[PDB]
């Protein structure tokens, strides 16, 4: 086509060769508009020849996809994937008359973007890479950021995150599953007391147990079955002759059910300033908590009244 | 007995189209779920509820010249080792043998 | 060396692992490369169960362990070759056979010659059963059925005749030990119509028509379990879920001969005036559970039969994921359960009524307690509870309609959703299944045949209550292993020359080749 | 011991430098080199012409897989040990077989395959050409029932052995270059050979998929020998050949589907089914339906124009096959009209007087049914009656019928509806027909095999049925526990005082669970929800004997509509997505059995109306047929070895070969420079 | 001819028919090789409708015709080419005969989808580009406002709103 | 749909409905632009074609043959 | 017989050993033997020119499925 560069074909043939032969030669290649770019000219091209303009962004961003391209001239091929992954995505989602072949390049940038990570051999390295910001694991949340689901489900990547995720017992993988659930049980027995000692001596190796991220998770499910158990007490003891009377009267129960929405809807609202809002919105659950939270609030402001 | 059957059949097709897919979405929602549990922002449950930077891109971008290089040998070698021989290759290798007799019939 | 390099010493064990795994190694340098490969691909069955990282490559070198006993299996051709691997042991007992059995080689046994070898113990003594009419084998099996206890009375009593040598056949025994079963039924089936007493007695006495006729019956059904539990350990007892059912049953029989005998000896009056906990009426519903689990064991039997044997298995493989899915189902009966418990225990009424509960012949405070709502919420799956239990007897507009858009939501998702997911989820598991179900089905078969094959447990049901050798076995093992170690070998690098690929690099191959000789002969001409 | 040491467990007796560099000189392929050392090998003695690789490789098997012939005849003319090499040149596909039979331990080949099996078994047409002109036998295979005291005494010596060699005599006689050149009739020795597999197959359920694969390879190389014809005179001469379509009904009882439904095949039968005809597949389809209902009408008169003159020109109409099958399915609407005429119009008879309004058109049907299934059960073979569904629906309804008319008659001439005993031979009489018109009005599924769009959907269902009867039997297994253990605990409460209606088919539902039959029933009932949970409910104040009752009762829908009923769904979904690839070829084949069920003369009157020189022409047959199958065996190795080499895949012995070739020429040039 | 030799009559046919699907011939000997792949994709599948027996290779043939089409199609690289084509007429008139023909591969082309949404988007650029919630409360409020527009075209067809009908999306 | 609603017939909504030398020029253009059209598919078709091939059994053949050729060729001159 | 004997039924046409060389010749594409071959049936000898395999491959279709332009020609000049 009369709009192919070299370089372009080059990228397009994905040759390191050739590409690190022509790109001495001193090449650019022109930069394509943004995803709603309706400007002097992009709303003028459209009229000139609209086929040749989609052509021609195909053919830009087939160039700026290959894996060779993103690895030569770069200076974070990592990052340079994900954000070239995410863009395909959004204009696959844009142009409708392409999407199978921007929705290609956007496979293969992840696909390249999951490779380079698996070329890690030390765990040194592996760290490095992950920690990497322009234990942290900055990248890695770029990397659930930008939707890479071939980049995280890598077996150094997941390694890596079973190691952070399992603390200081990296043997409980090493228990049987006998001693893995009655370890999780016995954990979610005496919860509040780890919780308790942590907000008061956190020096101690129980003060150091809930900073273990599995187990932040245990204490938070039972903390959530709590809750829930709680929730069935309220019906075992629904007997405060509510059941007869007109106006509404707090038990004990019930003051540790609002004590416990006030605690959701506080981590609610860290999650809203400390994340952001468009993610809460993003997730079901959050959605779901969202939901459960303002029922709940108009159940008790009801009761209230 | 039409709509809830044409749902039945549209179903086993998903649910054909997603299990291939199905271990790496799993291991993703599992690692977000992991790095939202990762922070130190709330450790408690809801009842309870500069040359440095510089040094850093030097070790990473040594990191990142190995990786490169490492991921650039593997796929030279998974190229040279997967693609199959078509026909035009069988025309190169007739072109070799074709000026090897025109080469000898000229010398000779 | 995990502190230090978790990912290193990760990668080190995978490499480790993948080279002791492959077929040439083995075939070179193990001593006893079908105990190695045995070994090693349980090994690796361990660390992808303990390793969930890197869990693909241990699976797919367990499935190359396997693949290469099987070629090595498929590289026999005598018949005495066979008999000297199958029987080998490490210090007709088939130990080969009872622990590639045991490491779970599904394809190992699956071999056709394998299958040859057993079929011809199974028939022991049998001039060409196969070779038969369908229907002279139907009547065939019925007469063996028949006389199933004078061949065990002469076993019994002379061992050394050839009626009493009739049930050593691994295939008559097999048949006398369903006709005991078969008959064991009968007697339940019996029980259930034969009884036409007054059916009031407080005590309820041993009858001598069915009782004393299930209690022998079920005493050797105790000591067979006993010694299935004393005899190959008790992983294998718990890894079979048919012998977790046996032993439930068993345990429901004592408890309804033990209630049985309480009430034999105490508590010995019209049969509405009993209490709700009699120990008679207990011992009745425990002896009908036993019963309901007693008369599904017939399914264990059909794993026989080569017509629906891989049937069986197959829904015995997707049973599990059928649980799989229960357990979502589980969550969402409770959470829909425990909310319109949460609506409607307010309205608790009585009234005097003759029946509470679902099962009236009008429905009536259905969700009234959390068992009673949870009841009442599994049966409108079946569509046996009507729409008259959402409304309230009162005239609360508001609560009855939330309390129906609840109800109707549920139905909505456990009879749309959920189960349809469950139908599409079945589909592929099925497809996915339903190629290895024919080496399954011949695997559980072999299982029940090497049942049969042993000693012990000859007599049924009714009556269950050195150096020179070795060294010449070796020898002969090893030379036999060898030969087929180099037929291996051999095959193996045949199909290297047959198998349908020419990647570029050959292509460049012939053509530096052809330069170098061009640029040979210009260099001498 | 922290480290694994390894070593040679299997050891071999390796090679010296000398015999290891002249085993590398064959395999680079110098003329030269090998034969200096052959010649030093001769006088000196240092090296062993017949030297052995560590893998098992002597320098005449690196010869034969190199492919080519100057290293053959130069180590032949040593004398280099011969053993298996020509079946491993066989194996190889060289044209060096020649060169290895011209010519004066560890086999990987079995010692039972002789040459001619091999050659069979690499299905080579030159080879076995080679090795038939040479002169060899296969062993005949045994009867496939054959207990003879060699077999048994093979069987008890060795089986496997036995075994190995009968699998593979039938892989060396099912491959279609050996048909083609030995079998004087490649047809029929086709079809015999694919009936001798498929029972082997069902003989011998070790090796099933061997046998069921050569099977559908005999049926595959049929398929293709008929489609190399090209002319409608060689296919009414193959057709036709008895020792009329005799082939064609050969083929059909041989069960053949894909030589039955191959497309010239079908282009005969649809000539001789609508012959002299405008053309019905170049029609309007409302003129089609019009035409249909235009014959419909006519069937009387035709069918007696046949009955007393078949020289008519309207008896001649009757006798076009399409003509009479749809005068015979004109016939059956007829009779089944006459049944809804009989259901809608005809009291306190108890002696109960036959219908004549309609009962006296009737029987002449049923007696035309019965001489048509007694004609068709004894003429025309046995056991392929019973082996056909529909035929066994007929052998039901007939008996019906005759049960039903059998007990009007005995209840007329020896004997208020109110007052009838239950058992009266009029109420059985009535259920009887009630069922029989059941299976005569279910009949109508076998007619739409002939039309072109329900016919793979009717096969489709015919093919699981006997699944679906598979399923059924653990369904009936897990009904019968559940029954019997439900039947156990609610026996002895059994309430029958003053009810006026004991089961399950009244407004209250009692007694639901009170007996065997009854909970059969009861459980039976309870997949379509028609029964209702009070059924679980005793006469007494007992409440943990209700709940067992209540909660087996809910184990069984569970098992019997969660579980099975949905294992069924998958399990008919994996069923269909098997069949529906073959269902156009099953659909040919069923439709060519309904065609030429109507082709013949046995039988062209319809249902209700049909109770009133040798050797020299023998020779000229089988010279036409045999000039014909030697054109068509012609046709057919042409295409098969043009089509054999345009797909290969290219494995790498030939770029092996190529590079010994190269190498070859490179030596061969440095010793002439 | 199909008296004495049926078989071979319907070879001949099949052959000849083969012979003029081949994409080749087509681009080398046909005036129209688009209307020469139209006429001979419905003369296939009304031939494998006439002929029950060697449908499928009909069937195959006129799915290879269509697969020549679709290609052919694919070749193009400009607006003004696929202009040229689809209303070339001896208005859309190929694109009409390529509907009554039914050209699924023709009509489904990325370029001619290109051209089909340009012209029912008449003059309405940046509508998918626009949020999902933006453009329903845009259809909404012309939907809203529909007798205006309507009213409109029928009293002044030349006023812009009278010219807001003429754009097919308006119109839907 | 959008080809029966780009019709200017029925533009009303069912409320209110209630040249030789042009022919010759745009016969020209559609002929040349589509012998463009005929080269790039079959410069694609014959691109396509060298690759994504088999080589199979006839190829070899050749492939041996020449060499064969060769060698005889080779023997004769020399 | 408990043996099955093999024979050709259809034998069709049979080759002389000369005739088989040139084939084989024709195969190997051989200038020389070829035509020295032809060069000898020119006169009276038992090659035949019109050689025809069992198999249907003339010399003439052995060389075209054998691509050799100068044996194609060589076969096409006498
Ligand atoms: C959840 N839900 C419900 O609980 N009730 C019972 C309330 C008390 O009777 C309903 O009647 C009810 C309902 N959803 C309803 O619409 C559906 C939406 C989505 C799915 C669905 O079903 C399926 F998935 F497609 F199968 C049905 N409808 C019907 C309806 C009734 C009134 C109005 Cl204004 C609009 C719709
Ligand atoms: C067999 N069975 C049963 O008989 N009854 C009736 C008892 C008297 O009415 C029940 O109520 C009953 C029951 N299994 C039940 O849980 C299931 C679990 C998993 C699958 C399932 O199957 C399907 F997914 F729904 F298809 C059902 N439940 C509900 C239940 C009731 C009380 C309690 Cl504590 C816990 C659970
Ligand atoms: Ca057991
Ligand atoms: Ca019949
Ligand atoms: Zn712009
Ligand atoms: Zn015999």
């Amino acid at each position: 086509t009369m709009d192919v560069a070299p370089v372009i074909l080059a990228a397009h043939r994905n040759n390191y060769e050739i590409l690190t032969m022509l790109l001495k030669q001193d090449v650019s290649l022109p930069k394509p508009h943004a995803v709603g770019c309706e400007c002097t000219l992009c709303s003028a091209k459209n009229k000139k020849d609209s086929l040749r303009h989609s052509r021609f962004r195909l053919d830009i961003y087939r160039c700026l996809a290959s894996p060779a391209l993103i690895m030569l001239t770069e200076e974070d091929p990592i990052l340079r994937a994900f954000e070239l992954s995410a863009d395909l995505k959004e204009l696959s989602l844009v142009e409708v008359e392409f999407r199978n072949d921007y929705e290609e390049l956007a496979r293969q940038c992840k696909m390249f973007a999951k490779d380079l990570l698996a070329q890690a051999r030390n765990s040194r390295e592996l760290e490095v890479i992950l920690n990497h910001t322009s234990m942290n694991l900055s990248r890695l949340k770029l990397a659930i950021k930008y939707n890479q689901k071939e980049f995280v489900s890598q077996s150094n990547c997941q390694q890596f995150l079973n190691t952070v995720w399992f603390g200081q017992m990296s043997g409980y993988r090493r228990k049987p599953t006998c001693k893995k659930i009655m370890t999780v049980l016995t954990v979610g027995i005496f919860w509040p007391v780890l919780s308790l000692c942590y907000l008061i001596a956190p020096k101690s190796q129980f003060g150091r147990i809930i900073h273990t991220p599995f187990m932040k998770f245990i204490i938070h499910g039972a903390s959530y079955f709590t809750f829930l158990l709680l929730l069935n007490l309220y019906s075992l003891v629904y007997n405060e002759d509510k059941k007869n009377t007109m106006g509404p009267a707090l038990e004990r129960i019930d003051y540790l059910l609002i004590l416990w929405i006030i605690g959701m809807i506080w981590s609610d609202i860290k999650r809203l300033w400390y994340e952001g809002l468009e993610d809460f919105l993003e997730e079901s659950r959050n959605q779901l908590s969202f939901v459960m939270n303002s029922l709940y609030l108009a159940t008790f402001a009801l009761k209230v009244v | 007995i039409v709509l809830t059957k044409l749902l039945v059949a549209m179903l086993h097709k998903s649910f054909q189209l997603i299990a291939n897919h199905e271990d790496k979405e799993w291991k993703f929602a599992r690692a977000k779920l992991w790095l939202s549990y990762f922070d130190d922002k709330c450790t408690l449950p809801p009842p309870f509820n500069r040359n440095l930077k510089q040094k850093r891109d030097e070790n990473y971008q040594k990191v990142m010249c190995c990786l490169v290089h490492r991921y650039l040998t593997s796929m030279r070698q998974k190229m040279q080792s997967t693609d199959q021989a078509t026909v035009e290759n069988l025309n190169e290798l007739r072109q070799d043998l074709s000026k090897f007799r025109n080469e000898i019939r000229d010398l000779l | 060396s995990s502190d230090v390099d978790s990912l290193r010493h990760s990668r080190s064990r995978l490499n480790i692992y993948k080279a002791l795994a492959s077929p040439s190694l083995i075939a070179l340098s193990s001593e006893d490369p079908f105990l190695t490969a045995f070994q090693l691909s349980w090994e690796l069955q361990e660390l992808s169960k303990v390793e969930n990282e890197f869990k693909s490559e241990y699976e797919e070198l367990s499935r190359q362990c396997k693949q290469f006993a099987k070629d090595l299996l498929d590289q026999t051709r005598s018949s005495r070759e066979l008999e000297i691997i199958l029987n080998y042991r490490d210090d007709n007992d088939l130990a080969r056979l009872k622990l590639a059995i045991k490491y779970r080689q599904k394809e190992f046994v699956a071999q056709p010659n394998c299958q040859q070898l057993l079929a011809s113990r199974w028939y022991d003594e049998f001039p060409g059963w196969r070779r038969r009419h369908w229907a002279v084998k139907m009547v065939t099996c019925f007469i063996i059925g028949l006389l199933f206890p004078v061949f065990s009375v002469c076993y019994l009593i002379a061992p050394k005749s050839p009626l009493g040598l009739f049930i050593r056949k691994p295939f008559i025994k097999f048949i006398c030990h369903t006709a005991s079963y078969l008959t064991f039924l009968f007697l339940l089936l019996l029980a259930s119509q034969h009884i036409d007493r007054s059916d009031l007695n407080r005590q309820g006495p041993p009858p001598t028509i069915v009782e004393w006729m299930i209690l022998p019956w079920v005493l050797g059904f105790i000591w067979g379990e006993i010694k299935q539990m004393w005899d190959g350990g008790l992983q294998d007892y718990i890894h079979d879920w048919w012998n977790l059912m046996d032993f439930v049953m068993n345990s429901l029989y004592l408890a309804t001969i033990s209630l049985k005998i309480v009430a034999f000896v105490k508590y010995s009056n019209p049969r509405e005036s009993w209490d709700m906990w009699h120990p008679t009426l207990v011992a009745e519903a425990l002896f009908a559970i036993a019963n309901i689990f007693s008369s599904l064991r017939l399914i264990s039997l059909f794993t026989a039969n080569s017509h629906l044997g891989p049937l069986q298995i197959s829904l015995g493989r997707m049973l599990l994921d059928i649980l799989k899915f229960l357990f979502i189902y589980c969550l969402v009966l409770l959470a829909f359960a425990n909310g319109l418990n949460q609506l409607y225990f307010y309205y608790e009424e009585t009234k005097g009524l003759t029946c509470k509960g679902i099962r009236c012949e009008k429905q009536n405070n259905a969700f009234s307690t959390l068992f009673e709502t949870l009841q009442s919420l599994f049966w409108s799956i079946f569509g046996l509870i009507n729409l008259y239990v959402t409304n309230v007897k009162a005239q609360h507009e508001f609560t009855e309609f939330v309390g129906a858009t609840m109800f109707g939501t549920y139905n909505v998702i456990s009879l749309v959703v959920l189960l349809n997911m469950l139908i599409a989820m079945m589909n592929n598991s099925y497809q996915l299944i339903a190629d290895h179900a024919d080496i399954e089905w011949k695997f559980a078969r072999t299982k029940l045949w090497m049942s049969y094959f042993e000693e012990g447990g000859t007599l049924p049901t009714p009556f269950n209550v050195r150096a020179a050798d070795n060294l010449r076995r070796h020898h002969q093992y090893q030379e036999v292993m060898r030969n087929l170690v180099k037929r291996y070998v051999a095959a193996m690098i045949r199909d290297a020359k047959t198998e349908e690929g020419l990647t570029e690099e050959n292509f460049k191959e012939l053509k530096q080749d052809i330069s170098s000789f061009r640029f040979e002969v210009l260099g001498l001409l | 011991r922290d480290r694994i040491p390894l070593r040679i467990v299997r050891a071999e007796s390796e090679l010296s430098p000398s015999e290891k560099a002249y085993l590398n000189a064959v395999e680079k392929g110098d003329y030269a080199s090998v034969k200096k050392s052959l010649e030093e090998a001769e006088i000196y003695f240092k090296i062993n012409i017949n030297c052995i690789d560590p893998l098992g490789r002597t320098a005449l098997l690196i010869a034969i897989e190199n492919e080519n012939l100057e290293l053959i005849e130069l180590l032949l003319s040593f004398n280099v040990y011969v053993g298996d090499a020509l079946l491993h040149a066989i194996r190889k596909e060289v044209v060096g077989a020649v060169e290895l039979l011209l010519n004066h331990q560890f086999s990987e080949f079995t010692p039972d395959i002789t040459p001619i099996i091999l050659a069979a078994h690499t299905n080579n047409y030159e080879i076995i050409k080679l090795l038939v002109q040479k002169g060899v036998s296969v062993p005949r295979p045994h009867e496939v029932r054959c207990n003879c005291v060699e077999c048994v005494s093979s069987s008890d010596v060795d089986s496997l052995r036995h075994s190995r060699s009968r699998l593979n005599i039938y892989k060396a006689l099912a491959s279609p270059s050996l048909i083609a050149l030995s079998s004087e009739d490649p047809f029929l020795t086709a079809f015999q050979l694919s009936w001798e597999l498929q029972e082997l197959s069902k003989v011998e359920n070790e090796f099933k998929s061997e046998y069921e694969e050569l099977s559908r390879q005999c049926k595959q190389f049929a398929k293709d020998l008929l489609d190399q014809t090209r002319s409608s005179r060689e296919l009414e001469i193959i057709l036709n050949y008895r020792d009329d379509l005799a082939r064609l009904k050969l083929a059909i009882k041989y069960r053949q589907k894909e030589f039955v439904a191959q497309p010239n095949c079908q282009q005969l039968l649809a000539s001789r089914w609508y012959d002299e005809f405008p053309g019905w597949r170049r029609r309007h389809w409302a003129v089609k339906m019009v035409t249909c209902f235009i014959i419909g009408l006519l069937f009387p008169v035709f069918s007696v124009c046949y009955l007393i003159a078949p020289k008519s020109p309207l008896g001649l109409f009757i006798r076009k096959p399409f003509i009479k099958f749809i005068c015979h399915t004109a016939s059956y609407l007829t009779f089944l009209f006459l049944l809804l005429l009989a259901s809608q119009h005809i009291d306190l008879n108890r002696q109960g007087p036959p219908p004549t309004i309609v009962e006296w058109m009737i029987l002449p049907w049923v007696l035309g049914f019965i001489w048509g299934e007694i004609k068709q059960m004894w003429d025309g073979g046995l056991q392929d009656y019973i082996h056909d569904w529909w035929n066994l629906m007929d052998f039901v309804m007939n008996s019906l019928y005759l049960a039903t008319i059998s007990l009007k008659i005995v209840a007329f001439v020896k004997y208020p509806r109110e007052s009838w005993d239950m058992w009266h031979p009029t109420l059985v009489a009535e259920a009887l027909f009630a069922i029989a018109n059941i299976f005569s009005s279910l009949r109508l599924i076998s007619l739409f095999t002939a039309n072109s769009h329900l016919g793979p959907l009717q096969i489709s269902l015919g093919r699981m049925l006997l699944d679906i009867l598979k399923f059924l039997f653990i369904y009936c297994l897990v009904l019968l526990a559940f029954a019997n253990g439900l039947n156990q605990l609610y026996f002895y409460y059994e309430e029958t005082k003053g009810l006026t209606c004991k089961g399950i088919r009244c407004e209250k539902q009692n007694n639901a669970f009170s007996t065997l039959f009854e909970t059969l029933q009861s459980l039976f009932w309870s997949i379509f929800g028609l029964i209702n949970l009070y059924v679980t409910n005793v006469k007494a104040q007992h409440e943990f004997t209700e709940f067992v009752g209540a909660t087996m009762f809910g184990t069984y829908n569970v098992i019997s509509l969660v579980v099975l009923l949905n294992m069924l769904i998958a399990m008919m979904n994996n069923s269909y997505q098997l069949i529906a690839d073959h269902a156009d070829i099953e659909w040919k084949f069923a439709r060519t059995k309904l065609w030429m069920s109507y082709f013949e003369e046995g039988g062209t009157l319809p249902t209700p109306f049909n109770v009133i020189r040798r050797a020299a022409d023998n020779l000229r047959r089988h010279h036409q047929y045999q000039e014909v199958m030697r054109n068509l065996v012609k046709r057919y190795v042409a295409a098969m070895i043009r089509d054999a080499k345009t797909e290969e895949g290219l494995t790498e012995e030939n770029f092996k070969e190529l590079k010994q070739d190269i190498s070859s020429f490179r030596f061969e040039v440095l010793g002439l420079l």
